[PDB]
RNA sequence: AGCCAGGAUGUUGGCUUAGAAGCAGCCAUCAUUUAAAGAAAGCGUAAUAGCUCACUGGUCGAGUCGGCCUGCGCGGAAGAU
């Protein structure tokens, strides 16, 4: 048990997020001031996005129940795991924008539910429209 | 010893010769040559060499990793270069080259000729530091030494001969 | 590039302005009307923090932040001291209904986006304070 | 340097080392902390 | 001023430098001048007046004797 | 749950004793009850960790000799005077 | 400095020191400095002792000397020839045997007693040990 | 081990003090953000500043970390033909 079942504790809460969350974007987050990066996390709060950073090896498999397994496949470098539930991307833009405004936050992989979208492709997701459209 | 484990990868262009203890490196940079100890086996693997202890010595892995740095070194040296950057902190204090002789105005009454050993060559691009060129790690280390050793930092002021890289600690003085 | 507390309606006089921008070599003209503009506009009479961010490029920039949680928690209690012994003298009374005010006042500081969490921080400073809160 | 019989780590960066049988504690951040058993 | 045993009462920073407050006792505060200039350079100045008296030290008062 | 293993002692007297003490182990007795006492030799660093916790003499120690078991209690330690050794034990049948 | 009040003869025996110690275990406080060794504890080591672990504990907790000097040691005057009748007394010891217990403190944590312990120790002539309460 | 990152926000916790801003001393002893960040284990400053550590993520790819008994060794160890 200890810090082995508190592992078994904390892949299980992300991957019922990755169950009930909608889109997801992994980015490097190296070489990044806190007091950024918690402006970041608030932006994304404020926007509906989930984002934690976790041991790779514990998101490979907290990911294996998941849908993207696909992303699973590189999951290289630091890794900041961020979940768009309710309008799927509302994490992708932040990240883009995160990125040209604060140097070293590489985007890196994302996922589309299913097809691994790689970083110079990330566009799709950064312009997609709001889900409340039909009116 | 488990850097001794870790192999060490030849480069192309670089021959080894091994007589038992005695081994022998030549590459774009120079030669090099050195006695092993009895105490540890080299083998000359595919383009690798690898390392470990004879059997009947107590020291086996130690002397092993000991020889693992020294033919890394080798390695290095005759590859690239190993370079040492010193500077001169003081008002008067300069240096020159003649040919691996280094002509010294250390606040002296006499000026300090240095002369290098073989395959060692130093540069001035300015009077306040010298910049040392070399294939042997220990050589250059010890060149460099004594050359910081000619006059050390002042603790006061840090006039003397320092590395670039160092950082000198320096003091205070109340004057009592 | 500094930093500094000027109190709320107080840039005029230079007791610690002058030297600090003196010896950068700033003039306490320019500066003095531009934060007089923002303590007056506030309650003057109270230590408002200002980041003054003067480029080595003779630039002149500012930004004033929130006045501090000690001073605003120590007049809601009206007390102008703090406890000595923070678990046995204990004084000077507070009130959950006084802690929302400045939770709201001093949100744009903190990180947390949840009220209740910046109550419950600017009331884990008030127990350090040896605040009396019900 | 200060000679002792009990020579000790007096901080953190005072390291003990055996040089020659002898016991010596250098410190990189300090002269004032070297010693040798003797 | 510490070593003087002088309580400390004000650090007045200035444009200039910084003015220092402090109360030492008269007979300790002999020959401060020459000391003053050798910590500072001689690049700094002092101006001193009597204040008030306080208890000499147990040391000092056993050491006065007539 | 406190289980140990023991031997019947094969001599009795201090020479004997301070042999198995020499020889790692070290003496007991059990008595109480209307069973005759029992003298056992037994291991002494296992004992040693078990008496380490606090609850060696709390419940209800179990000592199997000759493959049997009984149930006892602690009653009586001696202790090596200066050293962190156990000289001898009671046990009380419970 | 210990020293019994009043004593029915002046002076007594060498005597020996053989035996082990009784007061083996930690009967006041939580934590004892036990001797391993054997000799004398002066009165002036014993206080001096003490002086150093109360200057170390704060002046928190409990302490207790599980020991009393009470034998007297005689010492005949510089440049005085054998015989004429015994010593006078000096200084008073207290005969110590190993698993001795010599000193007792409660309510400091351990931690800190083990470092009162060992500056105590520093002052007495013999080697020591510390103990815990134990449960029997 | 090492190497690359972060090591924060109320806040300069309160008292005392010329100054006490994590680091003179005295009382606590939090919450916020977190992957994690002590109302601080150091160095440093009159105080600041600054350099760290704990802690966490990355990298690395096999064992590693201390405490207890016990054997033999080491220093402590300077005299006169
Ligand atoms: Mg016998
Ligand atoms: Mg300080
Ligand atoms: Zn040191």
């Amino acid at each position: 048990a200890l810090n082995l079942q508190d592992k078994q504790a904390i892949v299980a809460e992300v991957s019922e997020v990755a169950k009930g969350a909608l889109s997801a974007v992994v980015a490097d987050s190296r070489g990044v001031t806190v007091d950024k990066m918690t402006e970041l996390r608030k932006a994304g709060r404020e926007a509906g996005v989930y984002m934690r950073v976790v041991r790779n090896t514990l998101l490979r498999r907290a990911v294996e129940g998941t849908p993207f397994e696909c992303l699973k496949d590189a999951f290289v470098g630091p890794t900041l795991i961020a979940y768009s539930m309710e309008h799927p991307g509302a994490a992708a833009r932040l990240f883009k924008e995160f990125a040209k405004a604060n140097a070293k936050f590489e985007v890196k992989a994302a996922a589309f539910e299913g097809e691994l979208i790689p970083a110079s492709q990330i566009d799709r997701l950064a312009t997609l429209p709001t889900y409340e459209e039909a009116i | 010893s488990r850097v001794a484990k870790a192999p060490v990868v030849v480069p192309a262009g670089v021959d080894v010769k091994i007589n038992g203890q005695v081994i022998t490196i030549k590459g774009k940079n120079g030669e090099l040559t050195r006695t092993l100890n009895d105490a540890v086996e080299v083998k000359h693997a595919d383009n690798t060499l690898t390392f470990g202890p004879r059997d009947g010595y107590a020291d086996g892995w130690a002397q092993a990793g000991t020889a693992r740095a020294l033919l890394n070194s080798m390695v290095i040296g005759v590859t690239e270069g190993f370079t040492k950057k010193l500077q001169l902190v003081g008002v008067g204090y300069r240096a020159a080259v003649k040919g691996n002789v280094i002509n010294l105005s250390l606040g002296f009454s006499h000026p300090v000729d240095h002369q290098l050993p073989a395959g060692i060559t130093a540069e001035c691009p300015t009077q306040t530091e010298i910049v040392l060129k070399g294939a042997d790690k220990q050589v250059i280390g010890q060149v460099a030494a004594d050359l910081r050793a000619y006059r050390r930092p002042e603790p006061y002021k840090g006039k003397g001969v320092r590395y670039a890289d160092e950082v000198v600690r320096t003091k205070e003085a109340k004057k009592k | 590039y500094v930093k500094l507390q000027v109190a709320a309606g107080m840039a005029n006089p230079s007791p610690p302005v002058g030297p600090a921008l003196g010896q950068q070599g700033v003039n306490i003209m320019e500066f003095c009307k531009a934060f007089n503009a923002k303590t007056d506009s506030i309650e003057k009479g109270l230590p408002i923090p200002v980041v003054i961010t003067v480029y080595a490029d003779r630039s002149f920039t500012f930004v004033t932040k929130t006045p501090p949680a000690a001073v605003l928690l120590k007049k809601a209690a009206g007390i102008k001291s703090g406890s000595g012994k923070p678990n046995k003298d204990k004084v000077g009374k507070i009130s959950r209904a006084q802690l929302q005010e400045i939770a709201q006042t001093k949100a744009a500081d903190m990180t947390g986006a949840d009220i209740e969490a910046m109550t419950r921080s600017i009331e884990g400073t008030a127990r350090s304070m040896g605040l009396v809160v019900e | 340097m200060k000679v002792r019989a009990s020579v000790k780590k007096l901080c953190r960066n005072c390291k003990i080392v055996k040089r020659d049988g002898v016991i010596r504690v250098i410190c990189s951040a300090e002269p004032k902390h070297k010693q040798r058993q003797g | 001023l510490s070593r003087r045993r002088g309580m400390l009462k004000g650090q007045e920073s200035e444009v200039t430098g910084v003015k220092i407050h402090a109360e030492v006792p008269l007979s300790e505060m002999f020959g401060y001048a020459t000391q003053l200039r050798s910590l500072t350079k001689g690049r700094a100045s002092y101006t001193m007046e009597f204040l008030k008296y306080d208890e000499a030290p147990s040391n000092v008062a056993q050491a006065v004797i007539e | 749950m406190f289980t140990i293993n023991a031997e019947v002692r094969k001599e009795q007297g201090k020479g004997a004793s301070r042999r198995l003490r020499a020889a790692n182990k070290f003496p007991a007795i059990i008595y109480g009850g209307k069973e005759a006492p029992l003298a056992i030799e037994l291991d002494h660093d296992k004992v040693m960790n078990m008496q380490a916790k606090a609850e060696f003499y709390s419940e209800v120690l179990t000592i199997v000799v000759d493959g049997k078991e009984i149930k006892v209690k602690a009653q009586d330690v001696q202790r090596h005077p200066y050293k962190p050794k156990l000289q001898h034990i009671d046990f009380v049948r419970a | 400095m210990l020293q019994p009040k009043r004593t029915k003869f002046r002076k007594m025996h060498k005597g020996r020191n053989r035996g082990l110690a009784q007061g083996t275990d930690v009967s006041f406080g939580s934590f004892g400095l036990k001797a391993v060794g054997r000799g004398r504890l002066t009165a002036r080591q014993i206080e001096a002792a003490r002086r150093a672990m109360t200057r170390a504990v704060k002046r928190q907790g409990k302490i207790w000397i599980r020991v009393f000097p009470d034998k007297p040691i005689t010492e005949k005057p510089l440049a005085v020839r054998m015989g004429k009748g015994k010593g006078n007394v000096e200084y008073w010891v207290a005969l110590i045997q190993p698993g001795k217990v010599l000193y007792e403190m409660d309510g400091v944590p351990e931690e800190l007693a083990r470092e009162a312990f060992k500056l105590a120790a520093a002052k007495l002539p013999i080697k020591t040990t510390f103990v815990t309460k134990t449960v029997m």
